[PDB]
RNA sequence: AUUAACGAGAUUCCCACUGUCCCUAUCUACUAUCUAGCGAAACCACAGCCAAGGGAACGGGCUUGGCAGAAUCAGCGGGGAA
RNA sequence: CGUGAGCCCGGGUCGAACGGCCUCUAGUGCAGAUCUUGGUGGUAGUAGCAAAUACUUCAAUGAGAACUUGAAGGACCGAAG
RNA sequence: GAGACCGAUAGCGCACAAGUAGAGUGAUCGAAAGAUGAAAAGCACUUUGAAAAGAGGGUUAAAUAGCACGUGAAAUUGUUGA
């Protein structure tokens, strides 16, 4: 079976990408008769068709670097890349 | 319907035409070349073979530039190969031909592959375009493959009857 | 006959070289030519659970040791009826270090 | 002068044409003078290169700035097991050269001779030799005498068929190496009776060649498949800007003669070529079962000749070794031929008599340090094992 | 005529730096290589071993000699006044 | 048969017109012209099908699956995509 | 209405869905391509093949006329024979 207009309708009917689309490996004869948008969204109430989470990703080592940059840490010259007018304008500080 | 032949009467043999197959005749006239004079068996085996790998058609005629191989040693050969598609189109008319002897009565276990020819065909066009916005001919090379399966002077008178009388 | 057995495939040798992007896909075909030798058996399955086992570490980075199972079963209409064909399985061991080979 | 500035050639015009030898087993182009006054001997030999190694020993060369000071120089050491005589070949004189007349095999010949006479042993019927052995057995061995009387009265050169035990070595071969040896020394019917009498009769090392002996080892080099100019040649590298290539020759020829000529330097075959390399001094016949193989007068460690782990590709040497100076031609495992020179010595360092004074026996896998495997459990002490 | 600054402008020298070089060696990827499939073009009097002679004064063919043994694969850049 | 350009006959294929002799007539005879148009070779199963990192396992479909589809894994574009 | 004309590379570029298809921004440029048989009677049916087709069988005076169709040269190619 091809089942390439049913990730195509399945993307639009759940509001996202074809790459997060998931049809039952174990149901593609079903899945092949659902040729309406009418019939998509029925397999996604019965259950095959199912939206995929979102990949993650996280952003503590983000967060536990600023919380180190608030108390002094990865602040020395070798990491310093601007000139101290770019990191801290002297008009802004004067202002 | 003609063949080639015309000497084996068509009702003690087996026939199969075969006509604009798109497979190389440089290839196919090789494949057939070793096939011919074979027992049907052995060249249906033979061909087998071919397709896995086991055993190399040797090149004869049309072998320029082409690789040697230690499988050709067996048809006394350097240069050998394994036209796949040519052997798998040649199958199919040896299963034709044993299925129309089969029809007929004949009995398969004793045929042979006595005559087999590739002729041309009508070549097909298509075009390759080359640098500085030239355009030249990219043609294939078809064939017909059409096989037949069966299974004194006064003195010397004088002298030959005196060789007679004087011999014992 | 229908046999099973545990193997360790030390495919750090076979990797030896190897190009780069080349290695996973040839840890595939070496699998199936070890299961040839050790069975006889040129139709090898590979189960997909082995193959994630290969791919953990990307396409460079294949396990020195692999602890498998080969398992020599009957096929039963598809093909060729009366050939024998090999299903290989991963084993989910951590320590594939050590361990001989093992009829199952 | 047209060439603007000169230089010597690249390459030998003695050793074309460079293409793959027709054998793997060195083979004896020549044997020596076969003088008639000295005894009965044979002149070759068989070994297999097991690896090289490092030793130091006490110069002796007068006027030498070296004169009595120890010296680091590498030698290589041959495995030899002994060979088994199984044949004898006669050879007469005739206009057109040496002619074999006639050849004797003893019976009860090996399976590693008889290897030797099939490509497929494994599914032959092995009925090599099976109707000779009748000739030994009827009529009282009356036609081995036959030809023995043939080679007495008529051959003027007498060899013998030597034959390897390569089951003693550690190499995956059974195929045994067979050989011919001239047997110089008296007169024809010396070397009859001495050919005849050492039939299926083991021959160690130690008997052909001596400790002190100047000899000339025979071997196929190394090969190196298809290379290209520089390589197989020499040449000068051309500059960096060169458009198809630097690695080539420029000028291949002039306009006339109107061909390449066989001077010029082509790319194609290099290594695996038959050479014989000649002037090669003995310093040790070491014993196959001796547990001090490698051990001298000043160091009196009891270890054998083998390096720590073994000879890297190689083994361990469990026969007779022939310890003998310098780097000789061939790879590991490769078969290897020792003949006596063919030369006469008159030179002091030809004419030296070597006595070793230590013989390296740390591993070559690595930087190794230690010499025996007590030394290196002393020297760390205890492990975790 | 002289000129500070400027210059993918031309030139000389010095310091640093390096395979440019002495003098080359080694490694990797993609080719070349072998296989399945597909599959051209330039060029082509006929063809394709030399030496000397003569000749339109530098022959593959002529003359006199040397010689000369099926069929081929990978390179190569002397010749075909390619 | 004829010195020759050519002519005649026998054998095979073919299916509707054709020939000798005397005069008259001409868009009347090809090996070339880097001739024109069409067709076909050797080269030759040869050069080659090598930029843009990369694919693998199972199942289904099917006569046939590296480049169809689903699932799983591995990757790339990395918002001046 | 005719011809001591041409006869499908000839005769008009066009004997045919020809100033057409196609090319060029455009002015303009501009082809190739006729013939089964008296009559489609254009191969029913069986069998091998996934299929194209093949082998039998049938139509015809003839398929040595099968729509790739009157005859069917040469270049070039295959088999057999010498
Ligand atoms: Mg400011
Ligand atoms: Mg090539
Ligand atoms: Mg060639
Ligand atoms: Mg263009
Ligand atoms: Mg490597
Ligand atoms: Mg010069
Ligand atoms: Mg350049
Ligand atoms: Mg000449
Ligand atoms: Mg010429
Ligand atoms: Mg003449
Ligand atoms: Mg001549
Ligand atoms: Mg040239
Ligand atoms: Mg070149
Ligand atoms: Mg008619
Ligand atoms: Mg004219
Ligand atoms: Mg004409
Ligand atoms: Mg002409
Ligand atoms: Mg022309
Ligand atoms: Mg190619
Ligand atoms: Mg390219
Ligand atoms: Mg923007
Ligand atoms: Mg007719
Ligand atoms: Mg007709
Ligand atoms: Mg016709
Ligand atoms: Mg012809």
């Amino acid at each position: 079976v091809n089942l390439r207009t049913q990730k195509r309708l399945a993307s639009s009917v759940l509001g996202v990408g074809q790459r997060k689309i998931w049809l039952d490996p174990n149901e593609v004869s079903e899945i092949s008769n659902a040729n309406s948008r009418q019939t998509i969204r029925k397999l996604v109430a019965d259950g095959l068709i199912i939206k995929k989470p979102v990949t993650m990703h996280s952003r503590s080592r983000a967060r536990e670097l600023n919380l180190a940059r608030r108390i002094g840490r990865h602040r020395g010259f070798g990491k310093r890349k601007g000139t101290a007018d770019a990191r801290m304008p002297e008009q802004v500080l004067w202002m | 319907v003609r063949y080639a032949a015309t000497e084996i009467a068509p009702a003690k043999s087996a026939r199969s035409r075969g006509s604009y197959l798109r497979v190389s005749f440089k290839n196919t006239r090789e494949t057939a070349q070793a096939i011919n004079g074979w027992k049907l068996q052995r060249a249906q085996k033979f061909l087998e073979n071919v397709l896995e790998k086991k055993e190399a058609v040797p090149m004869r005629r049309y072998a320029g530039g082409t690789g040697r191989a230690a499988q050709g040693k067996q048809f006394g050969v350097s240069r050998a190969r394994w036209p796949a598609k040519s052997a798998e189109f040649l199958l199919g008319l040896l299963k034709n031909a044993e299925a129309n002897a089969d029809a007929k009565g004949l009995d398969t276990g004793n045929l042979v592959v006595k005559h087999i020819q590739v002729n041309q065909a009508p070549k097909q066009r298509r075009r390759t375009y080359r640098a500085h916005g030239r355009i030249n001919p990219y043609m294939s090379n078809p064939c017909h493959i059409e096989l037949i399966l069966t299974e004194l002077s006064s003195r010397q008178r004088g002298a030959r009857v005196r060789r007679a009388i004087t011999a014992a | 006959d229908v046999v099973a057995r545990e193997y360790t495939i030390h495919m750090h040798k076979r990797m030896h070289g190897v190009t780069f992007k080349k290695r996973a896909p040839r840890a595939i075909k070496e699998i199936k030519e070890f299961a040839y030798k050790a069975m006889g058996t040129t139709d090898v399955r590979i189960d997909p659970q082995l193959n994630k086992k290969v791919w953990e570490q990307g396409v460079k980075g294949v396990a020195y040791r692999l602890r498998v199972r080969i398992s020599r079963r009957r096929n039963d209409e598809e093909g060729a009826k009366e050939k024998l064909y090999s299903y290989v399985q991963a084993v989910n061991v951590k320590n594939p270090k050590g361990l001989h080979t093992v009829v199952v | 002068s047209h060439r603007k500035y000169e230089a010597p050639r690249h390459g030998s015009l003695a050793y074309l044409p460079r293409k793959r030898a027709a054998r793997h087993r060195g083979k004896v182009k020549s044997f020596p003078k076969d003088d008639a006054k000295k005894p009965v001997h044979l002149t070759a030999a068989m070994g297999y290169k097991a690896g090289m190694t490092t030793i130091v020993r006490d110069l002796d060369r007068p006027g030498a700035k070296a004169h009595k000071k120890e010296v680091v120089e590498a030698v290589t050491i041959i495995d030899t097991p002994p060979m088994i005589v199984v044949g004898l070949v006669g050879y007469i004189e005739t206009p057109r050269g040496l002619r074999s007349l006639t050849t004797v095999w003893a019976e009860h010949l090996s399976d590693e001779v008889k290897r030797r006479f099939y490509k497929n042993w494994y599914k032959s019927k092995k009925k090599a030799f099976t109707k000779y052995v009748k000739k030994h057995s009827d009529n009282n061995g009356a036609a081995i005498t036959r030809e023995l009387e043939r080679i007495k009265k008529y051959c003027t050169v007498v060899r013998v068929l030597a034959h390897t035990q390569i089951r003693k070595t550690p190499l995956k071969q059974k195929k045994a190496h067979l050989m011919e040896i001239q047997i110089n020394g008296g007169s024809v019917a010396d070397k009859v009776e001495f050919g005849h009498g050492l039939f299926e009769k083991p021959v160690s090392i130690d008997s052909i060649f001596e400790k002190d002996e100047v000899i000339d080892v025979i071997a196929v080099t190394k090969g190196h498949g298809f290379t290209g100019v520089t390589a197989r040649w020499g040449t000068k590298k051309l500059p960096r800007k060169t458009h198809k290539g630097l690695r080539k020759v420029a000028c291949i020829g002039a306009w006339h003669p109107s061909h390449v000529q066989w001077t010029v330097a082509r790319a194609g075959q290099a290594g695996y070529h038959h050479r014989t390399s000649v002037n090669h001094k003995i310093y040790r016949i070491g014993k196959g079962d001796a547990e001090d193989s490698a051990a001298t007068e000043v160091d009196v460690t009891k270890k054998k000749i083998t390096p720590m782990g073994g000879f890297v590709r190689y083994g361990e040497i469990n026969n007779d070794f022939v310890m003998v100076k310098g780097s000789v031609p061939g790879v590991k495992k490769r078969v290897m031929t020792l003949r006596k020179s063919m030369f006469v010595h008159t030179s002091r360092k030809a004419l030296e008599k070597v006595e070793l004074k230590w013989i390296d026996t740390s591993s070559e896998f690595g930087h190794g340090a230690f010499q025996t495997p007590a030394e290196k459990k002393q020297f760390q002490g205890t492990l975790k094992k």
